[PDB]
């Protein structure tokens, strides 16, 4: 068979492989390079001072383990390769409860490119707290966050970036604005530091 | 140091290690350290007579047989080993609901 | 009314803690931050703190200096520590949610009176 | 004969990659799609938004899975599609959608005599279309459901509608207290997104308000 | 022991993918019903909650066994280990099994080779119901099942001697509508894949007008006759009669708004 | 070690054991024991007439295929072992959408003793069915029924 070699590839990728370190575990920091392409902002609840955003959060890390030499330059692999190795734990800190969609199949994907970076893009409906100041209600106006960062690593650990400059970084679909009674008018991205009672971690946070 | 070190160590702390018995099942009590962080109250509801809380519940125990020596730095595993390793039975008497966050991943930390 | 009243020393050869104390109304859920004027009109961000205890700072304090905030009595900190002769000027406490800021001082309706502070070598 | 099936299928099972496409270097897969649009359940003004219930059905050829000497389709028990390819189509504007699972999971394969695999799915989601008031009750709405590849760009993988315009089938069956459909539509072309080409398939269906209601309680 | 290595010797060989007589001849089903109780008739969303004990009987040849043991019981954890008709509900908007204390499965194997499986189930099934006589309407709400992947060349269904079976109707949930009685039906349906032997169970339903001939025709009538009262005012009394007339046109135009409210947005006249 | 002497005793414990059966099967049946304490009870739904109620359901039964000899007299299994020992397939006959609770860890408890006898303790929260009878409301008195039993296995 002409693709069989592939599967041999793959048969050597994940050989000695060990899934709970993460790539560079007491040698380097796992630089993290993630952006989001923002597909529809969902309505905001004012009642529950909640909002719902629909993105294609997409992340990025080079992991020197999964190097390989073949044919094709980069590897497209199901989303069950996903979970056979380490990926980043993510998570939004002002999260209430969000789905990653699995219709028909889990909603990702993996690109193993030669070099041995990693591209794990995903498609999330998370709902989050937007806390408000309704003292000059309906004549305010509000700034609804969006902070994601690792749960298990700390600075020193895992360290999250843009991939792109900030600004350009977080992108919004023209068409998909699905807010009744508010207007968007545009977002800030930054980044920072929380020090919580575990360590020091990196949250990375779009206004 | 290296990477392969750390793996054999790993690999060494979890063969042998029986799930089913607590740290010092034959022994004294194991001590369980509370650390929990509230996060938010979300609704205090009177119709429904309950209230919503977002927090994160940590446990700290010491567990003698996932000992290891020449790596001085703290080890946080993935969070699926956590399902590899004895965990206390704990449980919230007075709930009616509750569910752990799992966007990307279970939020979950195993160190 | 709302004040905010600060507190720190002016003059240091150094290592310094610089508060601000907010009075008439509970900053529980706005965001609070600290800005610089050097001399020369020219508004600089220091650090800023959420209701979710998350720092931001500017690229030119980084690591610099350490902002925190009491929020049982309803106050901000800033910890300035390797202070320079170019980092005299004058440091104001803000407060406000952040629209279309957390960096820009349009975003921010209260400030406090401001505070000086000079280093000597 | 039951064991030369169960000999022919575990043939076809053995030295089976379910990660590889059914040609992971080659042209692209053809994946002719067919509906069945079972009901709309809850057309919501509200939340902007409405459910549907379908028998999402997909097409397509893989050579692996080609079998001679059982000239019948041999119509396999559904926990066999976690061991086969099938592709990773998503519905784009999608809220909330599950797969319906009494008595068993509502998931058919069949496999024909040239490797032609058939994937059935009863699926029910909620998918999100926003809605244009400006004239309601007397409104006309446009309401799509956007059927969409996920990983596999246009060199691997192709949509289209199995049948021309007869894909989509039981439109006019539907019945809604408020609506009344007046005409559906599917479209196929190519969006490009922030890491490629994608194909796109596209079922919009237009939902004109009846007015009765609004005569009774409003109006007079 | 005995029992132990006979379901060894069962399992062994078995490929619980392949129905039984996968070129011989179609499968053969029994079906029955116990209705449990048949929940609120949601007119609104125009469906209807039933509860069922669904019990399916087939022959598999694979499944033959000579022994003492006529016949052998079992739970729910040989479910999965043999082949099972994918029996699902067709016009099933949310259905789900039970799951405690254990999955609520029945499983029993004779020696002959019949299997029978026995299942609860909890079933929201729509109901078209034409609200044109409203509150005197009788409606015939339908329970449609087939098999989802076999069509009829591979199973065909079939119903038993008394197969639908209802126990006290008194415990159900059936709050305005009152059951009348039950009815089988079989056909064959077409769709893209193939043909596919449905079968239908038809409850018919009338409603009972006691909570509306209280909630909204007594109170128009009186405000028709309160309306009559306003004749014996004399005319003279102008801000009198003209006051009445309009609080009872007003209320009139309320209970018109409350009659309404507990039927879905159906224009056309009731 | 004191830790291996009972991991080997558990590992020997199910040898063979047919969990697909139940305990005595052919020369007995089993007595399955059975209480409930009821930790709240929930509120009543007068629209549903469904009523939530929260129990520690405790069974208990001999299983002489169980027996075992060593220095402890109980012996605490996990919660996911039990899937791998047979226990009663108990169902409450009026219920609706009733939940086991699986935070932090299972609410599940088995405890098997050296005669062989099983103790195994269930949390839940019951949604159970209280048909009623509201012709003298609001001055009415109900006896809200819960009735469990077996689902396979008769009498
Ligand atoms: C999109 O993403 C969705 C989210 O991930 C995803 O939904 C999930 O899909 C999967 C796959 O279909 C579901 O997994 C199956 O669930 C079946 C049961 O479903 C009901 O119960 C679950 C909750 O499950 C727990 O509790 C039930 C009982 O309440 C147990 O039966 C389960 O095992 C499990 O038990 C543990 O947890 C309990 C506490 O929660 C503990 O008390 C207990 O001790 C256990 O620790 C609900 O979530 C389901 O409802 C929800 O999800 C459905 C999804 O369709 C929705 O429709 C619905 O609205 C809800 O949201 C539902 O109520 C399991 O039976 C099944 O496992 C059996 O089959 C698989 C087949 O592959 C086997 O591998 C597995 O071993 C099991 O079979 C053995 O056991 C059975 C039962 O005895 C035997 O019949 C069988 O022969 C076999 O026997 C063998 O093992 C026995 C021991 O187990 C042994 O005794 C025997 O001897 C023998 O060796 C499987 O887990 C999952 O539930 C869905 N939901 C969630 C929340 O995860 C969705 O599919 C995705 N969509 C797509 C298209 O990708
Ligand atoms: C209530 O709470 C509890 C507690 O939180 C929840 O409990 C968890 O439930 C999980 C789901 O059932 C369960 O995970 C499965 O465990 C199975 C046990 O089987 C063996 O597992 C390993 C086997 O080792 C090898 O595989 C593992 C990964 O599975 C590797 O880590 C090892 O290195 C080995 O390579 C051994 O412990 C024993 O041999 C066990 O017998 C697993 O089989 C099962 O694996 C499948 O899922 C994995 C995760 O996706 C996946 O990586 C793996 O490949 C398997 O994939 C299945 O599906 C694919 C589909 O294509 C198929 O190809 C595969 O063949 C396979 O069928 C799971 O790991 C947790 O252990 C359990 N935790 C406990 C009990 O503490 C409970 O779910 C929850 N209930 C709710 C919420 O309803
Ligand atoms: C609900 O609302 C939606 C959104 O407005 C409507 O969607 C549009 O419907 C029209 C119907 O005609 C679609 O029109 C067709 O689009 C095709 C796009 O394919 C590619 O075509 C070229 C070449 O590649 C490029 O523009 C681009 O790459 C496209 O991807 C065209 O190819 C079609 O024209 C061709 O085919 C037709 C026959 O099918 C010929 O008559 C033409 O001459 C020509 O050869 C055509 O223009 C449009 O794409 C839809 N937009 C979408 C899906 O975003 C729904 O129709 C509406 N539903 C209702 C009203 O019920
Ligand atoms: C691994 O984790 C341990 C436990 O968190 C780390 O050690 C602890 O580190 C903290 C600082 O992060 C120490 O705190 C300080 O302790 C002194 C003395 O009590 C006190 O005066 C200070 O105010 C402060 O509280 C703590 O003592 C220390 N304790 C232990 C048990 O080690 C450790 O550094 C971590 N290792 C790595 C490499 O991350
Ligand atoms: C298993 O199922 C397949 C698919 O139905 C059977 O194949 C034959 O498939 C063709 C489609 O490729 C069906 O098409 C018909 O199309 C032709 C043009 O190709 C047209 O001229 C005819 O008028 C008709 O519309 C064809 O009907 C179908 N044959 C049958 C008998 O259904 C395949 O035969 C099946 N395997 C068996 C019966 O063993
Ligand atoms: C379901 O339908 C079957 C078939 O119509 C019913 O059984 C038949 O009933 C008639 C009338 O008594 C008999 O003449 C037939 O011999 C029966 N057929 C069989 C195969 O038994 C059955 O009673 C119906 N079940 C209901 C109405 O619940
Ligand atoms: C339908 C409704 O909502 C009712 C509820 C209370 C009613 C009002 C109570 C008192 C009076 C005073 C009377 O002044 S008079 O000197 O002409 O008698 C005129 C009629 C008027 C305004 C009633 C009209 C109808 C109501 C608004
Ligand atoms: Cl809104």
């Amino acid at each position: 068979d002409n693709t069989t070699v592939f599967t041999r590839i793959l048969d050597r990728l994940l050989d000695g492989y060990d899934n709970r370190l993460r790539p560079g575990l007491g040698e380097r920091v796992t630089e993290v390079k993630t952006d989001i392409f923002v597909t529809s902002f969902g309505p905001v609840s004012d009642h529950d001072m909640e909002y719902t955003i629909d993105v294609f959060f997409r992340q990025s890390w080079k992991d020197e383990r999964l190097k390989f030499k073949g044919p094709m330059t980069v590897l497209r692999l199901n989303n069950l390769m996903a979970s056979k190795i380490w990926t980043p734990d993510t998570f939004f800190h002002n999260g209430k409860k969000s789905v990653a969609h699995n219709m028909t199949m889990p909603n990702k994907l993996l690109r193993i490119t030669e070099d041995g970076t990693l591209l794990y893009t995903m498609r999330l409906t998370v709902r989050a707290e937007c806390p408000m100041h309704l003292e000059d209600f309906p004549m305010d106006a509000h700034a609804c966050p969006l902070k994601f960062g690792s749960y298990a690593y700390t600075r020193a650990e895992v360290v999250y970036e843009w991939t792109r400059e900030p600004a350009r970084s977080v992108v919004v679909a023209e068409d998909g604005s699905r807010l009744n009674q508010y207007d968007l008018l545009g977002q800030t991205v930054d980044s920072g530091i929380v020090q919580s009672s575990t360590g020091e971690y990196v949250v990375m946070t779009t206004h | 140091g290296n990477m392969s070190f750390v793996k054999e160590t790993v690999d060494k702390l979890l063969k042998g290690y029986d799930i089913r018995l607590r740290p010092d099942f034959g022994g004294p009590p194991v001590c369980v350290g509370m650390n929990i962080d509230i996060a938010s109250i979300d609704m205090v509801s009177e119709v429904n007579m309950d209230y919503t809380l977002t927090m994160y519940f940590q446990q700290y125990w010491r567990d003698k047989r996932l000992a290891y020596s020449g790596i001085p730095l703290n080890l946080t595993l993935d969070n699926r080993v956590a399902d590899q390793l004895w965990v206390p039975d704990t449980y919230f008497l007075n709930d009616k609901k509750s569910f752990v966050h799992g966007v990307t991943v279970k939020n979950r930390m195993i160190r | 009314q709302v004040q905010l009243q600060e507190s720190g020393g002016g003059l240091v050869q150094g290592s310094l803690r610089v508060s601000c104390a907010a009075s008439g109304r509970t900053f529980t859920t706005y965001i609070m931050a600290w800005f610089r004027q050097a001399p020369g009109k020219e508004r600089e961000f220091l650090a800023a703190m959420d209701q979710g205890r998350i720092q931001y700072y500017g690229d030119s304090v980084r690591g610099r200096f350490t902002i925190s905030r009491d929020y049982a009595k309803n106050s901000v900190d800033l910890q300035l520590d390797g202070l320079r002769p170019e980092d005299t000027a004058v440091y104001y406490c803000a407060a406000g949610a952040g629209f279309w800021g957390l960096r820009t001082a349009s975003s921010y309706h209260y400030w406090g009176q401001g505070t000086q502070v000079t280093v000597s070598s | 004969n039951m064991s030369f099936v169960k000999e022919t299928v575990d043939k076809l099972l053995k030295g089976y990659d379910i990660r590889l496409r059914p040609d992971f270097g080659g042209p692209p897969v053809c994946v002719g799609m067919n509906i069945d649009i079972a009901s709309i359940d809850m057309v919501s003004e509200v939340n902007m938004d409405y459910t549907l219930t379908m028998y999402f059905q997909q097409y397509w050829r893989d050579k692996r899975l080609a079998y001679s000497g059982i000239p019948l389709n041999l119509t396999l028990d559904n926990r066999v599609a976690d061991q086969l390819w099938v592709p990773d189509t998503y519905f784009l504007n999608d809220k909330k959608s599950f797969v319906h699972g009494v008595t068993v999971k509502n998931r058919m394969i069949r496999l024909h005599p040239d490797g032609t695999v058939l994937y059935g799915l009863r699926i029910t989601t909620t998918a999100a279309c926003m809605m244009d008031l400006r004239r309601y009750p007397l409104d006309e709405q446009n309401c799509t459901l956007e059927i969409e590849s996920y990983g596999y760009t246009t060199d691997d993988i192709e949509f289209y509608w199995r049948g021309g315009d007869k894909a989509v089938t039981g439109v006019e069956r539907i019945e809604l207290p408020q609506f009344s459909i007046v005409e559906h539509r599917l479209v196929s072309r190519n969006v490009v997104f922030a890491t490629g080409a994608y194909p796109r398939l596209s079922l919009s269906f237009r939902l004109k308000r009846n007015i009765g209601y609004f005569i009774l309680q409003t109006y007079m | 022991g005995d029992v132990t290595v006979i379901l060894n010797n069962l399992l062994e060989g078995y490929d619980n993918k392949l129905r039984p007589d996968i070129g011989v001849k179609p499968t053969l089903i029994h079906t029955d019903m116990y209705v449990n109780s048949i929940g609120p008739v949601n007119a609104i969303n125009m469906e209807y909650t039933i509860d069922i004990f669904f019990a399916q009987t087939w022959y598999d040849r694979r499944l033959k066994f000579n022994s003492t043991i006529k016949v052998l019981r079992l739970n729910s954890n040989m479910v999965g280990k043999i082949w099972i008709p994918d029996t699902f509900f067709r016009n099933s908007k949310k259905a789900d099994a039970h799951w405690i204390t254990t999955p609520n499965r029945m499983l029993r194997i004779w020696n002959d080779g019949r299997v029978l499986y026995t299942l609860r189930l909890t079933i929201d099934a729509e109901c078209q119901l034409q609200l044109h006589n409203f509150p005197m309407d009788e409606h015939s709400c339908p329970l449609e099942f087939s098999s989802y992947g076999y069509p009829r060349e591979e199973i065909v269904y079939q119903w038993k001697r008394s197969s639908v079976e209802v126990g006290d109707t008194r415990s159900w949930r059936l709050y305005q509508f009152s059951f009348v009685g039950l009815r089988n039906t079989t056909e064959v349906v077409k769709t893209t894949s193939g043909d596919y032997v449905v079968m239908s169970v038809y409850f018919d339903l009338s409603r009972r007008m006691g909570y509306f001939t209280i909630q909204t025709y007594i109170p128009c009538t009186l405000i028709v006759v309160l309306s009559w009262v306003s004749f014996w005012i004399n005319k003279d009394a102008v801000p009198a009669r003209t006051s009445l007339g309009i609080t009872t046109v007003l209320t009139m135009t309320t209970l018109s708004t409350i009659a309404r409210k507990s039927l879905p947005k159906v224009s056309y006249v009731t």
